[PDB]
């Protein structure tokens, strides 16, 4: 059968900082990158923060104007739940998106707190930066962020 | 931003929402 | 409001 | 229930198996507890049991960020009361403070945060005066650093053995 959940998750924390890590990327600044071969369906990293009401997301990213940071590093759960990884997080914060991704986001229930957990969504190799499609709520023309992926299929924007 | 390992959960105070 | 998401 | 960390420790220390009693070894190193606080008024005792020639202990609160194989008030993150002449140590400056302590004494540790901040230690009951005001915005840990082979043993409460008078405080055993 399967491994319970919480196992799987432990092993995550304790194999991450071995297999993933943070190089500058084609795609954008910096990101993640593959550091030995992960199998598919297999748990990369955790989105690691701040775990924070979704009423307070609002609040929280007018302060991060306020502060001038320019990328958001919210990362929605449900519809009542956002981890926000602005100033507390792990190397998580660093995966770019594609729309060619080789991994995907899925919520998880450990112990009855809630985890977004990257998965692979292929057979990733050493060297690949890890991806996934952040997918952010389209937006109208303007606030638009292009998209340079370098997929083959490039939606051309994030947004 | 500071680096961290696990997920904390964010207590509120009582006045989060007070201006 | 602008946050990565799962799904749509 | 509120006791010395597990894992959040110097490994160098001798810490017993009630996780209440913790033994010094070489060069200051620390512990902190396994419950902080962020806000509120909070309080909690330490006893010397035994401090033998050339042993040291320097007591007090540590944000998670402190060294933990430095005295505790070595960085930004903690403030500490040093046995060896009632020194009080941050950012690994040491200060006139009080009259030291040593075998025997059972010393008081106040923290305020409210929602103005304060660090007030204590010697058998009695205030040895405001230590700190208005320090860093954290959380802030009980902790323990111990230079050689001493012992001292940690109360967080509910009841202590020299509750201070007329300060309002909650035990840091409310935190488990
Ligand atoms: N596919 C892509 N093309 C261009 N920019 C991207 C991108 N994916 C992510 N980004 C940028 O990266 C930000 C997410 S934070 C991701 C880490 C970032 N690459 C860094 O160097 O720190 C977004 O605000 C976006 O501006
Ligand atoms: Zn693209």
């Amino acid at each position: 059968s399967d491994l319970p959940m919480p196992m799987r998750f432990r092993h995550l924390k304790k194999t991450s900082k071995e297999a993933v890590g943070v190089y500058r990327s084609p795609i954008h600044g910096r990101g993640l990158f593959c550091k030995r071969n992960i199998d598919a369906g297999e748990m990369v990293i955790e989105y690691a923060g701040i775990v924070i009401r979704s009423i307070l997301t609002d609040k929280r990213e007018k302060y991060y104007d306020s502060k001038g940071i320019g990328s958001s590093y919210m990362f929605r759960i449900d519809d009542s739940e956002v981890v926000d990884a602005t100033m507390h997080g792990n190397a998580a914060r660093f995966i770019n998106h594609s729309c060619e991704p080789n991994c995907y986001s899925r919520v998880i229930n450990i112990d009855g707190q809630k985890h977004i957990v990257i998965f692979a969504m292929r057979k990733i190799y050493r060297g690949e930066e890890l991806t996934y499609d952040y997918k952010f709520p389209i937006e109208d023309a303007s606030n638009k962020l292009p998209c340079n992926c370098g997929a083959k299929k490039c939606r051309k924007f994030l947004n | 931003f500071k680096e961290l390992d696990e997920n904390v959960e964010y207590e509120e105070r009582e006045s989060e929402f007070d201006i | 409001a602008r946050t990565k998401q799962t799904a749509r | 229930r509120v006791l010395l960390a597990l894992h959040d420790r110097a490994p160098q220390l001798k810490i017993s198996d009630d996780r209440l009693t913790v033994v010094g070894e070489k060069g200051y190193s620390m512990v902190r507890a396994s419950h902080g606080v962020r806000k509120g008024a909070w309080y909690f005792e330490i006893t010397v049991d035994e401090m033998p020639p050339d042993t040291a202990a320097r007591l007090g609160w540590s944000q998670p960020l402190g060294n933990l194989q430095a005295p505790l008030g070595y960085d930004k993150f903690s403030y500490s009361w040093r046995s060896k002449k009632g020194t009080k140590f941050h950012q690994s400056i040491g200060k006139h403070y009080s009259s030291g302590y040593g075998q025997g004494d059972v010393l008081g540790f106040y923290i305020n945060l409210p929602e103005s901040s304060e660090i007030i230690f204590y010697k058998n009951g009695v205030n040895q005066g405001v230590a700190y005001k208005d320090i860093f915005e954290g959380v802030y840990f009980p902790a323990i650093s111990l230079y050689k082979s001493c012992t001292v043993s940690i109360n967080f409460g509910p009841c202590f053995k020299y509750p201070p008078k007329d300060l309002t405080y909650r035990p840091m055993s409310d935190m488990g």
